[PDB]
């Protein structure tokens, strides 16, 4: 089949991953005690 | 405790020393500009 | 170049106080919000939908005056000045509660007025509109609690009074029945917002702390020229400061501008979404296995505990005059009261 | 591209990319019924709202039985 | 109701005057 | 399980703390 | 304490879950030819 | 060079990855203590009897506690102000049950970000900086010794003070509504000018040069990319955001001085904090928010109430209410 | 039938419909007397 | 008439001292008549 | 500049003093008269200080129905006998 | 040079003109007695 | 039934954890360069 | 820092994943009676 | 929840089928 032009690599850079690892666990932390109730 | 106490006693002593001293030790001639401040 | 295209060039003459397609919305909408507010606050009661005294010529103070909600009784009217309530009568209007939905309605209607000033003016200077995105937060802030709110609730009687001690009762009326400060929605607000505050002082105070000597002043205000195609303070120092500091620091400038947008608006947005869970008594009132314990073992005491404790304080104490539709007549005995207090 | 039947069959339905009617058009009968739209919803509102009451319309769960 | 004739005396008194100081400007500007 | 839950989400953070500064992507000027 | 049995899998799978988007994505970054 | 002359050179380095200094010798040990008490206690502590009345209140994880609930809990009423070291307790199980905990945590801290402050001082003066974001940090700074030291003073113990806790910092502002009006106070009201107001010019300074980015990328890629670390051009075009904000209020409501904007930025909310502190500070020796209870009279002198007298009735249900077996008389003076 | 607020309706229909075109009108006077100039 | 007859700092002054007075009114009347508890 | 006249210009001339030294405190006057005599609570329907309550009546006058809420308050008036 | 009645000059009004006449309101309202 | 409760968690992080290992070493691989 | 010279980038083709899924999934379809009991 | 474990593990494994047949990687002669 031919290749489909509109393909696009992706990107997190490092600084992205520890923002959004912090984000995800601190949403989590806070969350748990309600998740749990 | 008093064992504990006289041990944090002297730790306390040590940093204090430490802070006191060292910014006795020649501090405004720390930075990268004029050091020629006495 | 017809009517249409006349108009336009007039609206959009570079004056004073830009007009715009916009401000046909916005100018009479935002006068009508404040001039109603300061109408209100100065001459008008709310004897007959609140039993208080709300205005001026009452004898009430800048922080003590209000335009206070309907009766409970008028559900969520719309409560028009030629509606089947007031009826064309003015002053009646005024005794019903008629500004609030005046000043609420007109209020948003004025809101959306400016923020579509902010796309407006943005696509004829050639900026991208990112400060009408911003906006958006007071708009879901103004909505759900103005507007959502009340109408979950039984009636505009419920949405928040306008007037300064009239937002403090309606703070701690959330406190009391709804333990709000417990609401993971509220606390993603408060850390939006104290973060907010936090990143302006941060950023301000970094900037003034990193300029280059780009005058002879000691006074360094001067130093600046809007035109200048440098950058006026040095983020590699700046970097450098906070990266020893603190551990991190930003080491781009658009990342960091962003990030002072993203913080505060999304702070914003997430007590929204708690106040329209609010709206249905849906609340995070409560830990249920706090309550099971607590209820099998009466040693066992937290903070919670204490706090729901000070909330049925609040409800029992509050209620009959906050809720006077109600006709509540709560005996000296059956008041909630610890020792000697 | 790939030509296929179907897409031989619908081909004119999407074919006229761009095309517009000169000027304003009918944008003035657009306008009309916008208006009339607001009307109607401004009306709807009301009666929902009990701002307007119509006889034989109890906005009620007893409207009817 | 007189009080709103003793009350929008003022008003009027001061629309009338400023009208009477600035109508020469008003008339070469119109 | 709670318990255990919670001290794990706060460890992760705070690894994640060490990470971010010790293991950071340098700033490198231009 | 009578906690909801469904809030350890909730928690975990919450954590987990976009982490792991996350470190999918940044892995796929590093070895992207440099 | 001798010993002592190295070490001061290297506590004093700007080449550590984290800045030393003198201010850090002080800083490190007590934030680290501080720390590591906190972190054990929130988790393992047992109950702390907070107001002395032998009715011990539990804070830790293991004893009942989630993340929202819990708190490292205010030493005991009985001890009042005095000094409740770890060997002032006779065990320490004794210490436990007293609430040394938080005395330890609450003063190390206090400590170390005072040195926190001094040490963001250092560090600009040893890079070539101009030395004013630490008296920035001066605002949060004070805020935490108005709730963790003033007004334990000032009503006479650290059993008032803030606890170390979520659902305890709740408790605390709602006991200091109760005992001080603080909502009716004029710096508590500076003060939420000072954090919306923050909020506010964040989220405006942070959307307008957002705005103004000059164009040095393609759609496909993030626009952060057009900036580069240490580039000497500006970013963004400020004549333009200018130009924008200017019209959207009138040209003379907007700053064309990035510098003074920047200034105000630092100044609005440090300003509005410092109020914050000292509303906090002082309605720690009581002088309290507005009173206007009963303030309007009719002409018979019926009370006709004000939406004070309603904030006041909320107030008197949890004052009745909190601490409820702790007083034995009818005024609750501290 | 007429209920007084269907009158009551006509009334604020009526009323928004002469607010927003004086206006227009005075709006769009305006606009025709004072014209930008351009080359 | 022309613009600058009537110095800047003047008008500033005595629109102020205006200010001060009508606010200093209000506060007065904080203390007496209607609002003052009495 | 936006072709307006400087706010500098115009309040430190002569003419605008003259104006407004007589327009300023003719609508200062006027408001101060829409107190005095009374208008302001006839207009907005706010009680005097009399006339919270009847004589001897202490409970308040709520509206409590929607649609006869104007009959409602004009009864409440009259009770003021 | 310059002219008299803009829309700076409106809009200055309607907020000037009402602010005037309501401060002589809660002036006079300063001396009402119950 | 009254089946094991953590059963549950320990089948969903016994699914997640090699899968989501695997699959960013795949993705890492596709999107190395040629 | 010198970089280091014993670094090797690693690979898993996508049929190993195919496998590597499978023997996972169906080892858990095994193993998840007895995890319930 | 045990019973939709068991169909969510078995109706992956189905899915895992139609991907590895269908998007295989093709194989290509040399
Ligand atoms: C974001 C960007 C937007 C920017 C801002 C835009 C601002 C625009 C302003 C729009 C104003 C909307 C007014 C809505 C008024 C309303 O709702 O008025 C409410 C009325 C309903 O009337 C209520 O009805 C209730 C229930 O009555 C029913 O039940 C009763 C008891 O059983 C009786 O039987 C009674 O006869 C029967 O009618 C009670 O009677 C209340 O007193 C009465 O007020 O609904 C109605 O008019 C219409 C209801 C249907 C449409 C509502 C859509 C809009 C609202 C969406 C949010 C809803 C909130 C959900 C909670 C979360
Ligand atoms: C654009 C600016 C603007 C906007 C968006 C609003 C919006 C509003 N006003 Mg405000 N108002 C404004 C300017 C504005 N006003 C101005 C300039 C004044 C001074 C005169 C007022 C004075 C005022 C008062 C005193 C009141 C309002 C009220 C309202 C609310 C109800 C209005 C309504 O139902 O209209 C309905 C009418 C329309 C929507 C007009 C649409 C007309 C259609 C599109 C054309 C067809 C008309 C048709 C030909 C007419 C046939 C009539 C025939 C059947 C007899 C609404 C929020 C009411 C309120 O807030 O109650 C709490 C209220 O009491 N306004
Ligand atoms: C005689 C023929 C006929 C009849 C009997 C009906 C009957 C009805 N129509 Mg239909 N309709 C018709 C022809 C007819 N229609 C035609 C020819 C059209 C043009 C295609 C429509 C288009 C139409 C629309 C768009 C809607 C109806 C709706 C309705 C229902 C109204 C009652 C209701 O629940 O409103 C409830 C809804 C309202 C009272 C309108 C609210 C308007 C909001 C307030 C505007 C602002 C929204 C915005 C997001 C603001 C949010 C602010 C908030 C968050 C605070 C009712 C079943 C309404 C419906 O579906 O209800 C379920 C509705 O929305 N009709
Ligand atoms: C109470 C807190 C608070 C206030 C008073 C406030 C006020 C303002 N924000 C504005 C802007 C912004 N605020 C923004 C982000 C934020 N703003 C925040 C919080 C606030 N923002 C927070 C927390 C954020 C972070 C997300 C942004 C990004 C902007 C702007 O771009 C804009 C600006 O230009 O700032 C410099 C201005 C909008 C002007 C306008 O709409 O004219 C029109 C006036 C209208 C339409 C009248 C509205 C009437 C209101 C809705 C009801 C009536 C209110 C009464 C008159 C007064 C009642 C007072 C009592 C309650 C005490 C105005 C100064
Ligand atoms: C020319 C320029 C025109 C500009 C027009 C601007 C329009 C909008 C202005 C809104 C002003 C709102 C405040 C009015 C206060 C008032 O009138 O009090 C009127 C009250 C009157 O005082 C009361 O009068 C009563 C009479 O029965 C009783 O005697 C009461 O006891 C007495 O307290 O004055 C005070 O309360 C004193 C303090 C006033 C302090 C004002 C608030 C300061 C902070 C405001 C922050 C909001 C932002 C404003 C920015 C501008
Ligand atoms: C409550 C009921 C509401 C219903 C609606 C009723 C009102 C409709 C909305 C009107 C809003 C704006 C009205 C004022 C416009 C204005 O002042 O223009 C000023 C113009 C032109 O002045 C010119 O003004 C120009 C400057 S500028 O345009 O003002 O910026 C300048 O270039 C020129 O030399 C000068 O002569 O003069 C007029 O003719 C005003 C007409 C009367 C209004
Ligand atoms: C002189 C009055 C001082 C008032 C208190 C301090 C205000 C400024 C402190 C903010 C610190 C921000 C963090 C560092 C931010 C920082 O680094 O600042 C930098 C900025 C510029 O510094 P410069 O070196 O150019 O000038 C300062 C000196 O070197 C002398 O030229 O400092 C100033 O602008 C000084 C302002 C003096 C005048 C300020 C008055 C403002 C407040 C007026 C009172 C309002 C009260 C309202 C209550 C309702
Ligand atoms: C003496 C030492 C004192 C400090 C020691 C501990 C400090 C820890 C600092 C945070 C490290 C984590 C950073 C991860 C994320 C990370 O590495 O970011 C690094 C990032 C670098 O930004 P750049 O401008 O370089 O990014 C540019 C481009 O990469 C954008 O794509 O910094 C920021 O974005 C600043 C804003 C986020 C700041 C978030 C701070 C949150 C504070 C902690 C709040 C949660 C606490 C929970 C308690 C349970
Ligand atoms: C509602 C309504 C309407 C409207 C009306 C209007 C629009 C009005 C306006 C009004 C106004 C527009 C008013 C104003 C007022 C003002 C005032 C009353 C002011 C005061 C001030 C002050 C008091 C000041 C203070 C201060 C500050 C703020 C800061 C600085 C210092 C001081 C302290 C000086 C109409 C008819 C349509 C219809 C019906 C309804
Ligand atoms: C309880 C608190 C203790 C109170 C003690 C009060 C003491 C009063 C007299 C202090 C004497 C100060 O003595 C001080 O220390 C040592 C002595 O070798 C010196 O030593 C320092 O010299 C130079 C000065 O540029 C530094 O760069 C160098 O790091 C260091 O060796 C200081 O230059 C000297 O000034
Ligand atoms: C730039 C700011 C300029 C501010 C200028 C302020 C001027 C203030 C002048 C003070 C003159 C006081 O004049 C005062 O007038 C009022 C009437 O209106 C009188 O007040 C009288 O009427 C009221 C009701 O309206 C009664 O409740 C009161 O018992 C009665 O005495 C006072 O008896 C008199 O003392
Ligand atoms: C259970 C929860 C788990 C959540 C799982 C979420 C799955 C996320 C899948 C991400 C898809 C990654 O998409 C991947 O992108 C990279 C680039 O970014 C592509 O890689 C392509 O670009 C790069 C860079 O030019 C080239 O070196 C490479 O040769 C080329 O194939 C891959 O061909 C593609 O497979
Ligand atoms: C609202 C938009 C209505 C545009 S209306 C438009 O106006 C032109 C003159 O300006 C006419 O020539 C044209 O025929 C008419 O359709
Ligand atoms: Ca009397
Ligand atoms: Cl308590
Ligand atoms: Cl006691
Ligand atoms: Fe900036
Ligand atoms: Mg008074």
């Amino acid at each position: 089949m031919e290749p489909n032009p509109n393909r696009q690599p992706v990107e997190l850079n490092r600084t992205s991953l520890y923002l959004g690892l912090l984000l995800i666990l601190v949403l989590a932390l806070l969350f748990s005690s309600y998740f749990f109730n | 405790m008093e064992t504990l106490k006289i041990t944090v006693y002297i730790v306390v002593t040590f940093f204090v020393l430490l802070f006191v001293f060292g910014f006795l030790s020649g501090d405004p001639a720390r930075n990268p500009k004029r050091k020629d401040l006495e | 170049r017809g009517w249409f295209d006349i108009l336009d060039d007039w609206l959009k003459r570079d004056r004073f106080v830009f007009v715009g397609w916009s401000g046909i919305l916005l100018f009479p909408c935002a006068y009508l919000a404040l001039g109603g507010w300061l109408t209100g606050t100065t001459f008008v009661t709310s004897w007959y939908t609140h039993g208080l005294a709300s205005s001026y010529l009452e004898g009430c103070n800048f922080l003590t005056v209000a335009v206070s909600t309907p009766a409970n009784s008028m559900g969520h009217s719309l409560l028009l000045l030629w509606g089947p309530e007031a009826q064309g009568d003015f002053t009646r209007w005024c005794q019903l509660g008629g500004l609030w939905t005046f000043i609420a309605l007109h209020g948003a209607f004025g809101l959306i007025g400016f923020m579509l000033r902010q796309f407006e003016i943005a696509r004829l200077v050639g900026v991208r509109p990112y400060n009408a995105i911003a906006f958006s937060a007071p708009i879901a802030v103004f909505v759900s609690v103005f507007l959502i709110y009340p109408l979950g609730q039984s009636s505009w009687f419920f949405a928040p009074s306008f007037g300064v001690a009239a937002i403090f009762r309606f703070l701690l009326f959330f406190q009391g029945f709804h333990n709000w400060t417990l609401n993971p929605f509220h606390m993603m607000g408060v850390a939006g917002v104290l973060g907010g505050a936090l990143l302006c002082a941060i950023h301000g105070a970094t900037v003034e702390n990193t300029l280059f000597q780009d005058g002879e002043g000691a006074s360094t205000f001067r130093a600046f020229n809007p035109t200048q195609a440098e950058e006026t303070y040095s983020m590699v120092t700046a970097n450098r400061f906070w990266s020893q500091i603190f551990g991190i620091a930003f080491s781009n400038k658009r990342w960091l501008h962003f990030f002072m947008l993203f913080v505060p608006v999304t702070g914003l947005w997430m007590s929204a979404i708690g106040v329209v869970g609010l709206a249905l008594n849906l609340r995070s009132y409560d830990f249920i296995s706090q309550e099971i314990r607590a209820a099998e073992d009466p040693e066992f005491e937290t903070f919670y505990t204490k706090n729901l404790l000070l909330n049925e304080g609040i409800r029992a104490w509050m209620a009959p005059q906050d809720q006077p539709h109600e006709n509540f007549v709560f005996p000296e005995e059956v008041l909630p009261r610890g020792n000697a207090l | 591209a790939r030509r296929t039947w179907l897409g031989d069959i619908l081909r004119p339905l999407n074919s006229e990319y761009g095309k517009v009617a000169p000027g304003w058009g009918t944008t003035p009968l657009m306008a009309v019924f916008m208006g009339l739209f607001l009307v109607f919803l401004l009306i709807i509102l009301e009666i929902y709202n009990s701002t307007l009451i119509l006889d034989g319309v109890n906005v009620s769960w007893k409207a009817l039985g | 109701d007189w009080r709103v004739l003793v009350v929008l005396l003022p008003v009027l008194l001061a629309a009338g005057w400023a009208v009477r100081n600035i109508l020469p400007y008003a008339v070469k500007q119109v | 399980m709670e318990t255990i839950t919670y001290v794990f989400i706060f460890a992760c953070i705070i690894a994640l703390f060490f990470f971010a500064i010790f293991f950071r992507e340098p700033p490198r000027i231009t | 304490m009578e906690v909801n049995q469904l809030g350890l899998i909730a928690t975990a799978l919450f954590v987990l879950v976009p982490s792991v988007f996350l470190i999918i994505l940044y892995v796929q970054t590093e070895s992207q030819q440099k | 060079a001798n010993l002592w002359e190295r070490f001061c050179n290297w506590v004093t380095s700007t080449d550590n990855r984290l800045y030393v200094g003198w201010f850090g010798v002080i800083m490190i040990p007590t934030l680290l203590a501080a720390t590591i008490c906190f972190v054990i206690a929130f988790i393992a502590a047992p109950p702390v009897d907070i107001d002395g009345i032998r009715e011990p209140v539990s804070g830790s994880l293991l004893y009942g506690n989630n993340i929202i609930t819990g708190a490292v809990v205010p030493s005991s009423n009985a001890i009042g102000l005095h000094f409740y070291p770890i060997w002032e307790a006779a065990s320490l199980d004794e210490w436990l049950y007293n609430g040394g905990p938080y005395q330890l945590i609450i003063f190390h801290f206090l400590l170390g970000a005072s040195c926190y402050m001094g040490r963001q001082w250092e560090l600009s003066y040893r890079l070539g900086m101009r030395p004013w974001i630490c008296v920035a940090y001066s605002a949060p700074l004070a805020s935490a010794f108005a709730v963790f030291l003033i007004y334990p003073i000032g009503q006479g113990s650290f059993s008032d003070g803030m606890p170390l806790g979520i659902s305890g910092t709740f408790n605390f502002m709602i006991v200091f509504q109760a005992e001080h009006n603080i909502l009716m106070h004029p710096f508590h009201q500076l003060g939420v000018a000072g954090v919306f107001g923050g909020a506010l010019f964040c989220a405006m300074h942070g959307s307008l040069v957002t705005s103004s980015l000059i164009r040095e990328t393609t759609e496909t890629e993030s626009a952060n990319y057009g900036y580069k670390f240490g580039q000497e051009e500006e970013t963004y075009n400020i004549v333009a955001a200018h130009g924008y904000f200017g019209r959207l209020i009138f040209q003379y409501a907007s700053f064309n001085n990035s510098r003074s904007l920047h200034f105000f930025l630092a100044a609005w909310p440090v300003v509005g904090v410092w109020f914050a502190a000292l509303g906090i500070s002082t309605m720690a020796f009581n002088l309290n928010g507005f009173n206007f209870n009963h303030s309007v009279i009719d002409a018979k002198g019926n009370v006709i109430n004000t939406w004070a007298d309603i904030i006041n009735r909320a107030n008197l249900g949890m004052e009745v209410m909190h601490e409820r077996n702790a007083h034995n008389f009818p005024l609750d003076l501290a | 039938t007429i209920t007084p607020s269907l009158k009551g309706f006509f009334i604020g229909l009526l009323s928004g419909a002469v607010v927003l075109g004086l206006t227009f009108a005075v709006l769009i006077a305006i606009s025709q007397i004072d014209k930008v100039q351009r080359s | 008439s022309e613009g600058g007859r009537i110095p800047l700092w003047i008008v500033a002054t005595v629109a102020g001292m205006g200010v001060i007075v009508i606010v200093g009114l209000f506060f007065y009347g904080a203390y007496a008549g209607l609002g003052s508890s009495l | 500049t936006t072709g307006e006249r400087p706010f500098s210009d115009i309040i430190t001339s002569v003419r605008y003093w003259v104006i407004h030294s007589i327009t300023i405190p003719a609508l200062f006057i006027a408001g101060w008269l829409f107190v005095s005599t009374g208008l302001a609570y006839d207009v907005f329907g706010t009680p005097r200080p009399d006339s919270y309550y009847a004589q001897e009546q202490r409970s308040i006058p709520l509206v409590t129905d929607r649609f006869e809420a104007k009959q409602q308050v004009e009864t409440f008036l009259e009770q003021l006998k | 040079s310059y002219p008299i009645f803009t829309v700076r000059w409106v809009a200055v009004h309607t907020l000037a003109v009402p602010t005037i006449f309501f401060l002589g309101a809660i002036a006079a309202m300063q001396f009402i007695q119950r």
